[PDB]
């Protein structure tokens, strides 16, 4: 039987934040990425 | 008229075809 073979999703990572003197809270950006494999 | 793996990624641009146009 013939199989397509192709490389899981990866990407870069990439943190969203304003800077340290306003707040702590930061977000997090996978590129080129389903919301459904992040975990 | 103009139409055309191993770590290579390609990032869009900040600015949307929209956006330009508007
Ligand atoms: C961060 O914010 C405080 C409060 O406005 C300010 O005094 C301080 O200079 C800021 N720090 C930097 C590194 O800009
Ligand atoms: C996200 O994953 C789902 C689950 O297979 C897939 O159908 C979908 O195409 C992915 N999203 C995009 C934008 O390709």
């Amino acid at each position: 039987e013939i199989l397509d073979i192709t490389p899981c999703s990866f990407g870069g990572v990439s943190v969203i934040t304003p800077g340290t003197n306003t707040s702590n809270q930061v977000a997090v950006l996978y590129q080129d990425v389903n919301c459904t494999e992040v975990p | 008229k103009v139409t055309l793996f191993n770590g290579l990624t390609v990032l869009p641009p900040l600015l949307t075809d929209e956006m330009i146009a508007q």
